[PDB]
């Protein structure tokens, strides 16, 4: 697609989990059912503004789910919860 | 013939042995389990994929997987006990 270096797909959103946190454990799997149902907030959104970039979620357990879905970019040491925008809305100076 | 008259002093300390295993179960069984990262402290988060850092230089980090694994030498039970208590015996790896 256009205005993305990447491929991406609409149908769904991807999620990333960082490679210390286990997938499949109870608060992960616990995540990730009402974070479901942002997949079809991600879809409305984009349907009223076509050129809107990526939307993504921040979870306080450290998964992020974004939309629309594209495979994520050596070893990966991303965590949602260091990003500096994840940083702003979780206090205040 | 020497085995025979030294056949008196087998039997006190393997009898001796046999009761130090079974309180060395008593005190240590199970106990001795720990997880590949020492960063998880029971086998329900000792699972998946941890970074390890090598020779504790934060700028080489390499991907593990953490298993929540035994020590070769354990007193899960009398027998076990048993080939531990031999090693220490022999001041063999007793330290560790
Ligand atoms: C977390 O996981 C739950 C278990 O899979 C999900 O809950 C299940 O969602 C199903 C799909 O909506 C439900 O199936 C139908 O639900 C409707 C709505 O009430 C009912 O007709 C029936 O329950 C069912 N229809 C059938 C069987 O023909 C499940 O009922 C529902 N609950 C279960 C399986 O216990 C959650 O959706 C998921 N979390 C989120 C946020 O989606």
């Amino acid at each position: 697609d256009a205005n993305f270096g990447r491929q991406i797909s609409y149908q769904h959103a991807a999620v990333h989990i960082p490679t210390d946190i286990y997938e499949g454990s109870t608060i992960v799997l616990n995540e990730l059912n009402w974070t479901s149902a942002l997949d079809e907030v991600f879809k409305k959104n984009r349907e009223e503004d076509p050129s809107l970039l990526w939307q993504v979620f921040g979870s306080a357990t450290g998964l992020a789910r974004y939309y629309p879905a594209s495979p994520w970019v050596k070893i990966d040491l991303y965590d949602v919860r260091r990003r500096p925008w994840y940083i702003q809305g979780a206090a205040s100076p | 013939v020497a085995i025979r008259t030294i056949g008196n002093i087998m039997i006190v300390t393997t009898l001796l042995q046999f009761m130090f295993a079974c309180i060395g179960v008593q005190l240590f069984k199970g106990k001795f389990y720990r997880c590949t990262d020492e960063a998880k402290s029971n086998p329900e988060e000792c699972r998946g994929l941890f970074i390890l850092y090598k020779d504790g230089d934060v700028d080489s980090p390499v991907v593990r997987e953490r298993i929540w694994q035994n020590s070769d030498f354990n007193f899960d039970n009398v027998l076990s006990a048993m080939m531990a208590l031999f090693t220490v015996s022999t001041f063999e790896g007793w330290p560790a």
